[PDB]
């Protein structure tokens, strides 16, 4: 009641400004208080104002230290005491954040109370060395057929997701997370990827849609949403991926695996731009800070597959970059493209043309790719890359009097493209990815009518599920397609294809 | 008067520095009033420069200012009056009537800046507005509580589109509306005043179902920046205190970006990318985040945006493009083709468009429409060089349907009784799904293309077929 | 301490009695009693209709 | 129902301005002298504990 | 009733063939259908006179 609130204030007693250094604002304009004092002050230390505002100290100038406010201007006014928290930016890290939506400071914005986090570790921490990493050998399965075969993704690996604005960029990401529920349910902490979605500059209404969808898909119980919303201040937005990485480090360090999706670094860039411009530090090329490359690279190299002496763990990552109308040339895209090992390039034309979600796999690349891929899935998917490649070339020969060879290619290719359409927010399991691709590979879908490709797919799955759930279980458990299994599978495919 | 007396030190346009004395130093974002023969100059405190010398931005005009002029402190962000009676008042930037219905009757006053509501407050939207406009209903349905965004260049009569929206959605809707005009013409102002006096949305006898805040482009840039915030708080009073659902309307939000860019430059913040303010993101963010569907009220913003030279890749439109829920791009080209609505259908998408959510049937029909149109646009190039001879019979049928659909979309509006004379066709969403479905089924592909042009629903298309027939 | 002094006095000595029904009423929708289902009246009267319908039908083939 | 819920929230803000009234009373009273003396001796004690 | 109306309407299409100058078969049919569908949805959107006095 009134009593509980008053009792809370009473709990809030304790006073004395006994601090070796205090500060006094000289002038505060533009959220850049310039403080006289704070002689001792760690670099980028957290400082607490009289108005309880928190700040970092990017500029330590010789006579004054230009604090950058994380809080609202209105409260602050010149002269005010600036207490020295004495702790460089650190955020709680620990297992408590599973199924917790937290803001940048860590404060639950889903109001699930104080984090069950067992340490506070710094926002920026140097990345794993040469020997603290072992080569990738464990794939992660997104449940998106094209991604898993055409663009295979490892673990501790960072591939870009560079594509057109609000084309459900966030949707492409969210699909992966859904398949991670299945694996999450499974044991072995390597299979338990505790996903982290880093919502940067995203309005709280949008994130509310995310939160509810995640709750609907029960994803909250391994999901973490580090949230720096549109409203949240530009220091918070800037430090938001760095902060997020640290949360990931705890899981990674314990040897577990996890997937962190930084979405979108483009708005992070803008925030850094805002900071730099306000600190009068000259803005780099295309008016985006010069050492943005250094910041982004530092962030993206804290995602890695650690060595076995380092406890066999990883932090898979998937940064998202928003193209400026498909402009992949621009200082922030070019830099990021260089840093990333792989790219996924969604194509707008394809979206309109009904491949929704839309991916253009010509402009998707993996630079680690098939090194981590399901062995079964390797077997049934070399052909698919080549078939589609031919399909691209003969696409523009599809405008009259056509050679039989080209026309054959065209038929196989069109059916494949229809097959590779993905139904948003429905993931798939590898044990059901492989049969479908196998059919296409064996060209048994060449005969199947285009309209009936969609119908075929689900029907084939049900037919396999009733008739050949031995095959499905074999695929699931073996993880490799035995010649006997491929024989039986071919038979099954033929039988279903016949009907 | 106030001990908090400041003396002007430098009039450098809008930047006016004031020299408050000792032990007195207004907090950031305060409001200073300076007695002048120009009434009260309102100064928004935006920096302290130390030595009890603040640097403030002017809202009102800066001519005839004499240095060392006593500055009273009204304190805090400009506080307007809000109340039940605010409906049926046109209110200038400093919160004073500009429709000479005398002083606005204050129940409460509130500051024009108000903190964005937290994650907890937000309630997840799902309600579907139905404008009765075919393109909107079928190809990008709107949602109540939404943040509709009318991206377009000039010339597409952005105001005209909104006027149709007010006629349909506002009149239909029971809740109040707030029409806010940011940096818009006094020609437009006079037209809007007249038009809504006529439509009775403003009914001077009794109250109005709308309040108006006309901020015009002649108003100094500082006022142009902070008109938006003011309008929002009026909506908040309705939303919160009166527990209403508000149809907010703002016009044109490029003026808001532009205004902020100017005073960034004046503040000495060196211009950021493409000359836009470095605080563009946070200013946009503050506006959008404040608007939400709280448990006390659902507010549906419709924000006009001016896209300079139809480059929405320009950072000011592009930044806004993320921030808004239900984009529509009204392309000049499509307007010129004679299609009114001028919406480019393949460049107009809303968050609410999710398949089952908008109806699985609705989605599938609309998907078929989109594919048909997309094919048609691509095939125009083939027709252009190669000719129509290289299009197959199937392709030709898709093209014929698309040409019919393209002009099926064309329908008149009530606000182009003025432009033309034809009275608007309010065609319900359910009816549109059916009517478009019929076309795809080819049931009315026996109807001429021009009998789809600038008319209503399927029944009407049949009637106009009869009209052309005889 | 200072908090305690403020608290003791505040909690103990200050209690608000709930607002009048009128104040609540003002801040909520008031309620008023509507009237009628609708009262329409009989259609066309007299042999005006009768004559009109018989005669007007000349929609016979020519 | 809406104002019924609201009145509970509003009441705390009504009670808030009453704290401010009580603040004006505290700073007027020789609590202004005596409890400031208490703050002084307490601060002496804090600073002595350093 | 409503099914009778429409059955007789379609009968009337081939009756309207019998005499050229028909333009009020259409006025009768359109008018009865229009207001019929409107009153039918009016009846489907009927909220009986009831309010909470238990929950609220």
């Amino acid at each position: 009641e009134v009593s509980s609130i008053l009792e809370e204030r009473i709990k809030g007693v304790s006073d004395e400004a006994n601090l070796n250094e205090t500060g006094r604002v000289l002038a505060v304009g533009d959220g850049i208080a310039r403080v006289f004092g704070l002689n001792n002050i760690q670099a980028e230390e957290l400082v607490e104002f009289s108005s309880g505002v928190k700040g970092m100290a990017l500029n330590l100038e010789p006579g004054q230290v230009g604090i950058v406010l994380f809080g609202s201007d209105r409260l602050v006014k010149e002269g005010e005491l600036v207490k020295r928290t004495g702790n460089i930016v650190d955020v709680p890290v620990g297992p408590g954040l599973l199924g917790r939506v937290v803001d940048a400071l860590g404060n639950p914005i889903d109001g699930k109370g104080p984090i069950d986090a067992a340490g506070r570790s710094r926002a920026q921490v140097k990345a794993p060395g040469i020997l603290p990493r072992r080569s990738v050998h464990e794939p992660v399965q997104t449940g998106l057929k094209a991604v898993d075969a055409l663009v295979p993704i490892g673990r501790g690996q960072r591939e870009l997701i560079i594509g057109d604005r609000q084309t459900g960029k966030t949707a492409v990401a969210l699909d992966t997370i859904l398949n991670q529920k299945r694996w999450n349910n499974g044991s072995d902490e390597s299979k338990k990827l505790y996903c982290v979605y880093v919502a940067v500059g995203q309005k709280r209404s949008t994130v509310a849609q995310l939160v509810q969808t995640l709750e609907q898909h029960d994803a909250m119980k391994y999901s973490i949403i580090v949230a720096a919303t549109a409203s949240e201040a530009a220091p918070l937005q800037y430090l938001a991926p760095f902060t997020a990485a640290s949360i990931g480090e705890w899981f990674r360090d314990n040897g577990k695996h996890a997937l962190i999706v930084y979405d979108d670094l483009s708005k992070q860039a803008v925030a850094y731009r805002q900071l730099s411009l306000l600190l009068r530090r000259p803005p780099g090329r295309e008016a985006y800070p010069g050492d943005v490359f250094y910041l982004h690279s530092r962030l993206l190299e804290r995602a890695a597959k650690l060595s076995e002496k380092e406890g066999s763990g990883s932090l898979t990552a998937l940064p998202v970059i928003e193209t400026q109308g498909g402009d992949v040339s621009a200082y922030i895209p070019t830099n990021v493209i260089s840093i990333t090992d792989g790219q996924i390039f969604l194509e707008a034309e394809l979206f309109y043309k009904g491949i929704r979600p839309a991916i253009n796999v010509g402009l998707s690349v993996s630079r680690v790719g098939s090194a981590a891929q399901v062995k079964a899935l390797k077997q049934v998917a070399g052909s698919l890359k080549l078939f589609l490649a031919q399909y691209r070339e003969v696409a523009a020969f599809a405008q009259s009097d056509l050679d039989a060879s080209t026309k054959q290619t065209l038929v196989r290719g069109e059916r494949l493209t229809q097959l590779l359409k993905q139904n948003q927010y429905s993931p798939l399991a590898t044990e059901e990815q492989v049969p479908l691709i196998y059919a296409g590979v064996n060209g048994h879908l060449d005969g199947i009518e285009l309209s009936r490709i969609g119908e075929f797919e689900s029907s084939f799955l049900s037919y396999l599920k009733s008739n050949h759930n031995e095959l499905l279980t074999e695929i699931r458990e073996k993880g490799e397609l035995s010649k006997e299994l491929l024989a039986s599978l071919k038979s099954a495919t033929e039988s279903f294809v016949a009907t | 008067s106030t001990p908090i007396t400041g003396k002007v030190t430098a009039v450098i346009g809008a930047i006016v520095d004031v020299h408050f004395e000792q032990s007195e130093l207004p907090a950031i974002l305060n409001a200073l009033e300076i007695k002048t023969p120009q009434g009260k100059l309102v100064l928004e405190v935006a920096q302290h420069l130390g030595e009890n010398t603040v640097r403030t931005i002017a809202m009102d005009g800066t001519e005839g200012l004499v240095r060392g002029e006593k500055v009273l402190d009204t304190g805090g962000p400009i506080s307007v009056p809000v109340g039940r009676e605010t409906l049926g008042r046109i209110i200038n930037v400093i919160g004073e009537p500009i429709d000479e219905r005398g002083p606005i009757k204050s129940k409460l006053r509130k500051p024009i800046h108000a903190d964005p509501p937290s994650f907890a407050e937000q309630s997840t939207s799902a309600e579907i507005l139905e404008t009765g406009i075919k393109v909107v209903d079928l190809l990008a349905p709107y949602a109540r509580g939404g943040k509709i965004g009318l991206f377009g260049g000039a010339g597409v009569g952005k105001t005209v589109f909104i006027q149709e929206l007010i006629n349909n959605i506002a009149k239909a809707h029971g809740g109040f509306s707030v029409f806010t005009g940011v940096g818009e013409r006094t020609r437009e102002g006079n037209d809007l005043y007249r038009e809504m006096k006529e439509t009775g949305v403003i009914n001077l006898e009794g109250e109005s179902k709308v309040a108006l805040v006309f901020g015009q482009m002649n108003e100094p840039p500082g006022a142009r920046a902070r008109v938006a915030l003011t309008g929002l708080t009026i909506a908040e009073y309705f939303r919160d205190e009166e527990g209403q659902d508000v149809l907010l309307f703002i016009d044109n939000i490029f003026r808001f970006t532009q205004a902020g860019s100017e005073v960034s430059a004046l503040l000495g913040r060196i211009p950021s990318a493409v000359g836009y303010q470095p605080t563009l993101a946070t200013d946009m963010g503050l506006l959008q985040e404040r608007i939400t569907t709280t448990k006390k009220g659902s507010v549906t913003s419709v924000q006009a945006v001016y896209v300079p030279a139809d480059d929405l890749t320009d950072p000011a439109p592009a930044t806004t493009f993320a921030h808004l829920d239900a984009t529509t791009v009204l392309s000049r080209g499509i307007s010129e083709l004679g299609i009114y609505p001028a919406v480019d259908p393949l460049d107009s998408k809303s968050r609410l468009l999710d398949a089952a959510v908008v109806g699985q049937e609705h989605y599938d029909v609309a998907s078929k429409v989109q594919e048909t149109l997309q094919t048609y646009k691509s095939l125009q190039d083939i027709i252009a060089i190669l000719g129509m001879d290289e299009l197959s019979e199937q392709d030709k049928l898709t093209v014929e349907r698309a040409r019919k659909i393209q002009r099926f979309l064309s329908q008149p509006f009530a606000v182009a009784e003025v432009f033309t004379g034809i009275p608007g066709k309010l065609v319900r969403l359910k009816d549109t799904v059916a009517s478009f479905k019929a076309v795809l089924e080819g049931k009315y592909d026996n109807i001429p293309e021009h009998a789809f042009y600038m008319v209503g629903g399927i029944e009407d298309v049949v009637a106009k077929a009869e009209k052309l027939a005889a | 301490n200072v908090i305690q002094d403020l608290y003791l006095r505040e909690l103990k000595d200050t209690k608000l009695a709930p607002s009048t029904l009128q104040d609540a009423e003002g801040n909520v929708k008031p309620w008023n009693p509507p009237q009628k289902p609708n009262l329409p009246e009989l259609e066309l009267q007299g042999p005006e209709a009768l004559k009109a319908y018989t005669e007007q039908n000349v929609e016979t083939a020519h | 129902v809406r104002y019924e819920a609201s009145l509970r929230q509003l009441e705390q803000r009504q009670l808030a301005k009453s704290v401010i009234s009580r603040v004006q009373s505290e700073l007027g009273n020789p609590k202004f002298q005596e409890k400031v003396l208490q703050q002084s001796i307490s601060e002496i004690e804090q600073l002595l504990s350093k | 009733a409503k099914s009778a109306a429409n059955k007789l309407d379609w009968a009337k299409v081939i009756s309207s063939l019998r005499i050229t100058g028909s333009t009020a078969t259409q006025l009768s049919s359109f008018k009865k259908r229009n207001d019929e569908a409107r009153r039918q949805l009016l009846e489907l959107q009927s909220q009986p006179t009831e309010v909470d006095f238990s929950h609220y």
